[PDB]
RNA sequence: GAAUGUUACCGCAAUAGUAAUUGAACUUAGUACGAGAGGAACAGUUCAUUCGGAUAAUUGGUUUUUGCGGCUGUCUGAUCA
RNA sequence: GCAGUCAAGCGUUAGCGACAUUGCUUUUGAUUCUUCGAUGUCGGCUCUUCCUAUCAUACCGAAGCAGAAUUCGGUAA
RNA sequence: UUCAUCUAGACAGCCGGACGGUGGCCAUGGAAGUCGGAAUCCGCUAAGGAGUGUGUAACAACUCACCGGCCGAAUGAACUA
């Protein structure tokens, strides 16, 4: 799987995991047998025993095996990732080498399954469950360094990073200190430290901003010294294959101050020389710290050091500031704009002569006053009357006789919707009378009709 | 009362047309010694489709009963049954796949299914 | 996710007032709480208490004597160097296995009462030429599970141990028709193929095959052990 | 696996009696008045209620919903005598028993097997005793004063008032719940042959226990496989607990069927008769649920012996309507005025 | 006026509700948090109606109406038709539709303008609604979906129909209907527009699983601000 | 153990005879076994013998055994109780295995193959009669025996053999006689392969009037015309399917398949 | 069934056995924690499987009401009952 | 296991020997397609009873345990 | 039982010193003693480890190895029954 596969189940260390096996292999089996049992109950005992040894096991390697990330084609960048921090060789070879002791434990526990059937004494099974079980234990005893460090590793890949550079991603880059991890704290909802050292964000911390109704992720990187290209360190290794797998041009910053002493020409020749890695991501340039040089005022020889970055296709020189963030805004606008201009370009009615009609919005939404739920001068809320009565559990709703009638007595006023007959809904109707009018005639005129007489 | 046993072969409800589902399994049984799962109307099953569509068939997907047809004693005391056994398909959140329904739903079944109330017309 | 961060907070809220406190409260307590532990932890359980604690009082002494001995203060070639490294018989007197059980009878037909089979329960090689004859003869009966072909062969000499085929039995004492049955019954000398080592004799004649004792018992063991007699 | 029943409930040997006895009272609370514990009467039968409930949370909240109720008959009662009880050792022990001397032939037939071969010899002799201007049953209540912290009073059931016609009475004790013994004694010696109002001691939504004995069956006593190598259901003894009271029955006036919403004027005489009884016509309580045995049996009412606080005791009933028609078979209609609406005049009638 | 709003755990708003330009109805079950919800956009302006229809809390799809009137299924009991009666203003009216269909909503959907019935709704109960409510009547389906009430969602302002509709089909409708329409989708592309949401043509209620662009394109064509 | 016949006859046979379906040898011809012989049996043959050539065209069988005789003898064989053909041709090839081994004086054949291919029936067809019992049934025997002939050397009979294998292919496994189709309770969803391997020309001659598409309408239109189907035109397809996987194991139906 | 001079009522208990079990809809929650993905339980209500104690008004089978009306054939000479 | 290695201690006091320790113990998550003569009556239904060397529920504890969720020591029939 | 501490103040308890070249040499964005590793010096004394730990980007911040200010009479370590 792929995003934060710390879900691996924290392997313990050889000898506790050995110790666990043989706890579980002596609670979860019998263990009472005596030399009057039958020789094939006793030998069933026996491969009972160590068969469920060997699967458990062989489920325990089997397990560690498959959690872990499968880093073989997984992806060039994290793939390159994952070689940097973990030398991915020796991570290999530790998951061979486990793979090939899974194996061993396999063979072992079917040739002592086999011979163990075949023992007579009962002192002779006892003999090879015990150099089974030893057998195991050294397969399991070499395994020792491999599982500290693998351990080791998944303790730091759990909380490694989770972003997938098919997406669309914005990042910034430059020379550390430059206020590059301010700057990354202030863009975006992420709390880094602002530290003032060379090596503030040591770790690749990811942020997640949103504009356009649009999801934009972001990286952070101390950046890269001289480098020439065969000295660098892991951490600033991880950033230049950061810098040349991921998607859409990276924000490279420069301190224009006394800060970062490094002298200018050295920052814009460090660029010139990372050009190749501008192929395509139409680079864009953000000067750091421009509240306290305001770079108008600069030499005209330092000037032209900055002109000529300004020289290579497809670069913008942006100001922004720690101190003040208002540049942050059109900061991360441009760059929002220019990502989506690169995603981009890599591809009623009717009038029915019949119908009138107005917007009916009721004229007491209209003037009614907006409601403010933070502020205490607010309508009811007949929530917080339940709350206050204590929740749902026991807050006996009672909306009733609180509608709109004639008067106020009908509010509380049991209706009995029964009359010993069949309800009067059938024949509920105001000015009853008029159905009691004719029934005196209706009377009459059936008595006086012969019909009782 | 619960409705049908496992494997009680019932017809589909939904739009999309279906000779029936063979109930392989059922969520939420009362699993006891020699009392087999019985799915009751509203309740979420397992339900292979026996015969239908030609990609459906030979697969278990989730059945929602829509109909019981057996009697059983609501919280009100008539003891109402339907017609004939029937059963929506749909996914464990309950997204019908098909976009209409076939025949009536009962009130028991539409109140737990928000999804099933709207895909039905017919309700009750 | 959010790498090692959790440091960050830690240094940011700095280890809760109480933790320090009852930190040091339990290790103060571990001491007391070890030696209620040396009472509890009954069968099953104050065996391995005691083992570890035997374990490391012997690893504390040998720390504390290598301190010790610190407070204090066989030439190869350089290329060798930084690198890893009255003719009885070693056992003579082997234990007197006995014509018994170790000769199991299996019951023959339908009705057990004409067994007459007899089983080896004893490891045996045979090699290629074992060649099963028909059923009816199979008065002796090795099991093919109880054939091993290569057994753990070493001298005391770099202590280097090789699995190596075996290659025949020459003389197995107490009655040697099991040498003629080929069964290992530790004691037994046997040629091994010992080309790997690849010890010339003098006059150049490379040689490739010792007779070796087994030493291990293989019918109590999954394994087979032989020193070269050399 | 779970067995054939509850080891707890085993041995089921027959009940010695048909009266279920009162195996605990509830706790004494003297601060409150002097109350009754519980009550003792005969079940009629079983009908069904339909109302309303407040039940905020539930999925029938605010919706009709149909309950199976019981109806019990508990015509007024009078009480007869008072007991008082000392801590020992070996337990409570009665210490006295006095009675009023003025013992309707009821409980002189309960007393007595063969009332008509009797001699009718009841306690006139000791009531002469106690005929006189008293110092008698002032040592007595001395007694049960000085000692005595527990008192039990003793009551007998109306059974001729009873609809199903008799005249042998049931007899049992009843605990108090009032102040001081003290206050106790002097209400059970006020009380005595006064009349009893079941209203008095229960109340609508009030939460009861009962005890009662199931219906016999006779005799009733296959695998092989029981034993290692290393006979009668029915009719005994069964209490029931947590059953909601929906409302006082005042029998003895009309209107007690009919709901303040159906407010169809008629008793809660089911049409025909109860089965195998007779014909309400006193007060009675009606309960939700069932309780053990069959109709004419004696039972036992009481106030689970603990106040609880869950809001189901809390909810109050709404009671709409309930139903009354023939049990007597496959009833159609409540009253006789609805079953000659719908058929109309009959030859009987002309 | 457009703000995110949820059930107890469920996304159907407009199952458990149907929101109109006068009035609104909410099942009795749950929690008033539903309630306080919708009163905040809803302020005390018109009745808000607890009430259940057959018992059940699907009140919302088995009662339809408009400004004019509210109409609901036979199946509904007298006591609940009593309460809405008492509760509902005196404009409104409500009658016991004597027809094999039930689920109104589901089944029918209407502003205050034009109504959308089945095509196999009777001639009786056509010409009923059609005088309750004083809208056109037209017999129509969105792309040969029997519920239209369950896809089809209309106010005043513009309406909204599940994604699956054609655009000659979306043409067709919005001509029909004299409104703008526009295929959106809610709550993280549900089918259920018709039926797991409200709206009218000042207030928009949807579930919390509606996007942002969701939400965007909901206001954008019922033109809320 | 029942299926260990294999590992019991390899052990016990001096020479092992494979028999092969003529219409598809490569399924018959799984090589984990013959790895494990080549390793540690180097004294054993592992002759292969074809069977069932009647029930393919001469020329296929033909090809087939110029194909595969690049290192096995590929003896054609047919499994006739006394109409066989290619017995004389395996006689003289055990007596030149004898001659080869006079000193031994004792020699067993064991026989590896899929079950129902030929094991029994060539058995007894090598004995000129039936011994060991035969029926259109892959289980046969449950355990071994031996049979005498020529007093110098012996057979070993034994179950069918089809090693595990994580490319099983249930679909393909049932398209061989391995399968007891009478116990499978879906055989319909397996009928449309038949049309892969079998022409369709063959299918008109031994099936009736053809002309079929969406084969399930084919199991329609047979059990129509058989009156196995049910009422209102539903066809018993699993009775139709099981006949005719039957059909298909017993080779009713011909067809063949031919090597690059 | 002898208990205890006789009978019947009320009760206490020395003693034997003991039971309830598990899950979920909300509230608190889309809040704490979360850059994102995802996301609780501490309180109160409300439901659910199995099992224990009871039935008997509602519902299925079991019918010796011989109960109702009728159908095939026989009989008191077809039909009376 | 065999043959050593260091040697807490006992040593005829040259030898033993607790715990550790080296060699058997396809380094690229490949696939072994391996599952090798158990000569014996047992096997499976229901219910009960007993143990804990306990799977869930219950109890609390140690964890790169931030939550969800996961690894494990212990109490508990 | 043996070996040392001793009124040239017995063990344990409260306070200070714990230096100067130095931030040793190679590894190098940081190893100022506590991520790598060779020796672990000389100056200096009552005493100071190119460091025992706790913790830091970097020292920094605190303890003892070892000593002294008060105490105030036997104490510490390994074995045997
Ligand atoms: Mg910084
Ligand atoms: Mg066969």
């Amino acid at each position: 799987m792929q995003l934060s596969w710390k879900d691996i189940p924290t392997v313990a260390p050889a000898n506790d995991l050995l110790d666990i096996v043989l706890n579980r292999t002596q609670r979860k089996t019998p263990t009472v047998i005596r030399p009057g049992f039958k020789i094939t109950r006793i030998r069933a005992f026996y491969m009972r025993k160590v068969k469920y040894t060997g699967e458990g096991f062989v489920e325990k390697f089997e397990d560690i095996l498959k959690g872990f990330p499968n880093i073989n084609d997984v992806h060039p960048f994290h793939r390159d990732l994952m070689d940097t921090l973990y030398e991915k060789n020796h991570y290999k070879i530790s998951l061979a080498a486990i793979s090939r002791a899974k194996s061993l434990v396999e063979q072992v526990a079917r040739d002592y399954v086999r011979l163990l059937k075949f023992g007579q004494s009962l002192f002779q099974c006892k003999q090879l469950k015990r150099a089974a079980l030893g057998r195991m234990a050294t397969i399991v005893k070499k395994l020792r360094d491999p599982l500290a460090y693998l351990e080791q590793v998944r303790q730091h890949i759990g909380r490694l990073p989770s972003i997938d550079p098919n997406t669309r991603t914005l990042l910034i880059c430059g020379y550390p200190n430059v206020g590059k991890s301010s700057f990354l704290r202030c863009i975006t909802k992420s709390d880094v430290d602002v530290q003032p050292y060379a090596f503030t964000t040591k770790s690749l911390y990811v942020g997640h901003f949103d504009y356009k109704y649009l999801r934009f992720q972001a990286i952070d990187t101390p950046g890269i010294l001289d480098r020439p290209t065969e000295e660098m360190n892991n951490i600033e290794m991880q950033s230049i294959y950061a810098i040349a797998h991921l998607r859409s041009c990276v924000l490279y910053f420069m301190d224009l101050s006394e800060q970062c002493g490094f002298t200018i020409e050295a920052q814009v020749k460090l660029f010139h020389s990372i050009k190749p890695l501008f192929a395509n991501k139409s680079v864009m340039v953000v000067i750091n710290k421009t509240d306290i040089i305001r770079p108008e005022d600069l030499d005209e020889e330092r000037a032209q050091l900055l002109e000529s970055v300004k020289e290579v296709p497809g670069v913008e020189i942006m100001t922004s500031s720690c101190q003040l963030e208002e540049n942050v805004m059109e900061v991360r606008n441009k760059a929002c704009e220019k990502l989506l201009a690169s995603r981009i370009e890599n591809k009623q009615p009717q009038a029915r002569d019949d119908v009138k009609r107005t917007p009916f919005i009721p004229e007491s939404v209209k003037n009614l006053k907006k409601y403010d739920p933070e502020d205490p001068n607010r309508r009811k809320l007949a929530r917080d009357i339940e709350a206050e009565n204590g929740g749902a559990g026991v807050f006996n709703v009672n909306l009733k006789d609180k509608y709109l009638l004639e008067d106020d007595e009908w509010k509380n006023d049991i209706m009995p919707e029964i009359l010993d007959g069949k309800n009067v809904y059938d024949f509920l109707d105001p000015e009853i009378a008029a159905k009691l009018q004719a029934l005196e005639e209706e009377e009459e005129k059936l008595e006086n009709e012969g019909f009782y007489n | 009362s619960l409705g049908l046993p496992v494997g009680a072969i019932m017809n589909c409800a939904d739009n999309s047309g279906a000779r029936n589902l063979y109930i392989i399994a059922v969520k939420g049984s009362g699993s006891r010694l020699n009392r087999l799962p019985a799915a009751s109307l509203g309740d979420m099953v397992m339900a292979t489709v026996k015969k239908g569509k030609p990609e459906l068939r030979k697969k278990v997907m989730p059945a929602i009963v829509v109909r019981q047809a057996k009697s059983w004693r609501r919280r009100d005391g008539v003891f109402l049954y339907f017609e004939d056994n029937a059963g929506v398909i749909a996914n464990p959140k309950g997204e019908m796949k098909g976009s209409a329904i076939t025949g009536p739903v009962g009130k028991e079944c539409a109140d737990l299914w928000p999804r099933v109330a709207s895909n039905s017309g017919v309700v009750v | 996710p959010q790498n090692d961060y959790i440091e960050r907070h830690i240094k940011q809220h700095g280890k809760r007032l109480d933790h320090e406190e009852r930190k040091r409260k339990r290790e103060a307590r571990e001491s007391h709480k070890i030696s209620e532990r040396a009472q509890k932890l009954t069968g099953w359980k104050g065996k391995q208490f005691a083992k570890k604690r035997y374990a490391e009082k012997v690893s504390m002494r040998k720390k504390i004597k290598a301190h010790e001995q610190s407070k204090v203060k066989d030439a190869l070639p350089t290329y060798l160097l930084d690198r890893e490294q009255k003719f009885s018989v070693p056992l003579p007197k082997v234990r007197g296995i006995s014509e018994e059980e170790m000769f199991k009878v299996i019951k023959t037909g339908k009705s057990r009462s004409k067994s007459w089979k007899r089983m080896i329960t004893k490891h045996t090689f045979v090699g290629e030429g074992f060649t099963r004859r028909p059923v009816k003869m199979e008065r002796i009966i090795r099991p093919s599970a109880l054939r091993q072909k290569k057994a753990n062969v070493t001298h005391p000499e770099l202590g280097v141990t090789v699995f190596l085929p075996i290659l025949a039995v020459k003389k197995n004492p107490q009655s040697p028709m099991y040498t003629q049955l080929g069964v290992l019954t530790k004691g037994t000398i046997i040629e091994v193929n010992v080309s790997e080592l690849g010890m010339v004799t003098a006059g150049g004649k490379v040689v490739w095959g010792k007779y070796a004792q087994v030493t291990n018992e293989p019918d109590r063991d999954g394994c087979v052990n032989a020193v070269l007699l050399v | 696996a779970p067995r054939h029943g509850h080891l707890g409930f085993l041995p089921r040997k027959r009940a010695a009696s048909i009266r279920a006895r009162v195996k605990a009272f509830p706790k004494d609370d003297r601060s409150k008045p002097v109350a009754l514990t519980s009550f003792l009467g005969y079940k009629a039968g079983m009908t069904t209620i339909v109302r309303d409930l407040d039940r905020p949370g539930s999925k029938f909240h605010k919706r009709e919903v149909v309950e199976a109720v019981t109806v019990v008959d508990t015509p007024p009662v009078v009480v007869v005598g008072v007991v008082g009880y000392v801590e020992t050792p070996r337990g409570l022990r009665s210490l006295t028993t006095v009675w009023a001397e003025h013992l309707s032939d009821e409980v002189k037939r309960r007393f007595y097997k063969n009332w008509y071969k009797s001699k009718k010899k009841a306690f006139t002799k000791y009531s002469a005793k106690y005929a006189q201007d008293g110092a008698g049953i002032e040592r007595e209540l001395a007694r049960i004063k000085k000692y005595a912290s527990v008192v039990r009073v003793l009551v007998h059931t109306q059974i001729r008032k009873t609809p199903l016609a008799q005249k042998k009475a049931h007899l049992a004790e009843i605990q108090l719940n009032g102040g001081s013994i003290s206050e106790k004694v002097d209400w059970a010696r006020e009380h005595f042959e006064k009349t009893v109002a079941v209203d008095s001691v229960f109340e609508q939504n009030e939460m009861i226990d009962a005890i009662a004995v199931t219906k016999g069956h006779g005799f009733e006593g296959k695998v092989a496989c029981i034993g290692a190598w290393h006979g009668q259901r029915g009719y005994h003894s069964r209490t029931s607990i947590n059953h909601k009271i929906y409302r006082v029955g005042k029998g003895d006036d009309e209107a007690n069927g009919a709901t303040s919403f159906d407010r169809t004027k008629k008793t809660i005489t089911p049409m025909g008769g109860f089965v195998h009884y007779g014909e309400i016509k006193n007060d009675f309580i009606m309960v939700k649920g069932c309780i053990p045995g069959n109709r004419k049996r004696i039972v036992t009412l009481r106030k689970s012996l603990y106040t609880n606080t869950s809001r189901k005791a809390l909810e109050e009933v709404s009671l709409k309507w309930i139903d009354t028609a023939s049990k007597f078979g496959k009833g159609r209609f409540q009253t006789p005025a609805e079953k000659h609406a719908f058929m109309g005049t009959l030859k009987k009638d002309l | 006026m457009a703000t995110r709003t949820q059930f107890e755990n469920s996304n159907e708003i407009g199952v458990f509700s149907k929101l109109t330009n006068t009035y609104c109805l909410v099942a009795v079950g749950g929690s008033e948090n539903f309630y306080s919800a919708f009163e905040a956009e809803l302020g005390d302006a018109i009745p808000i109606v607890h009430t259940t229809i057959a018992g059940t809390r699907i009140i919302g799809r088995m009662t339809a109406g408009n400004r004019r009137g509210l109409l609901v299924p036979t199946q509904t009991t007298d006591q609940e038709l009593q309460h809405l009666r008492n509760s509902l203003p005196d404009s409104v009216k409500i009658q016991r539709v004597e027809e094999r269909l039930s689920a109104l909503g589901n089944v029918i959907c209407c502003n205050d303008y034009v109504a959308l019935v089945h095509p196999d709704i009777d001639r009786e109960t056509e010409e009923l609604i059609s005088d309750v409510l004083g809208v056109e009547v037209f017999r129509q389906t969105i792309s040969g979906n029997i519920l239209v009430g369950s896809y089809c969602s209309l106010s005043n302002q513009g309406g909204l129909v599940h994604p699956q509709t054609s655009v000659q089909d979306q043409e067709e409708l919005s001509s029909l209907l004299q409104v703008p329409l526009v295929a959106g989708t809610v709550n993280r592309g549900s089918s259920v527009v018709g039926a797991g949401m409200v709206v009218n043509d000042y207030l928009a209620v949807t579930g919390l699983d509606t996007t942002a662009p969701e939400l965007s394109v909901i206001e954008s064509i019922f033109r809320l601000q | 153990r029942i299926w260990n016949e294999l590992y019991k006859v390899i052990d016990s046979s001096d020479v092992v005879i494979h028999v092969l379906d003529a219409r598809d040898p490569l399924g018959t011809r799984c090589k984990s076994v013959e790895e494990y012989m080549k390793k540690e049996t180097p004294h054993k043959h592992l002759i292969y013998v074809l069977n069932k050539c009647d029930l393919v065209p001469t020329w296929v069988a033909a090809a087939w055994v110029k194909h595969l005789s690049k290192e096995r003898p590929t003896l054609a064989f047919h499994a006739s109780i006394t109409n066989s053909f290619g017995k004389g041709s395996l006689i003289q090839l055990l007596r030149q295995f004898s001659q080869l081994h006079t000193d031994r004086k004792q020699i067993s054949v064991g026989f590896i193959g899929y079950p129902n291919t030929g094991k029994s029936s060539i058995i007894n067809t090598l004995r000129k009669k039936k011994v060991c019992q035969v029926a259109p049934i892959p289980g046969e025997t449950k355990v071994w025996q031996y049979i005498t002939l020529m007093k110098r050397i012996f057979l070993i009979d034994c179950p069918g053999i089809v090693p595990p294998s994580s490319k099983d292919s249930e679909e393909d496994i049932l398209f061989r006689g391995v399968v007891r189709v009478e116990h499978v309770t879906h055989p319909e969803q397996y009928i449309p392969g038949v049309l892969k391997r079998c022409q369709v020309k063959h299918l008109e001659r031994t099936y009736e009037i053809s002309g079929w598409k969406d084969a399930t309408e084919f199991i329609e239109i047979l059990a129509r015309k058989q009156g196995r189907l049910l009422k209102g035109g539903e066809p018993d397809e699993s009775g139709v399917s099981k006949q005719i996987l039957n059909d298909f194991n017993r080779g009713k139906i011909p067809w063949f398949v031919l090597p690059p």
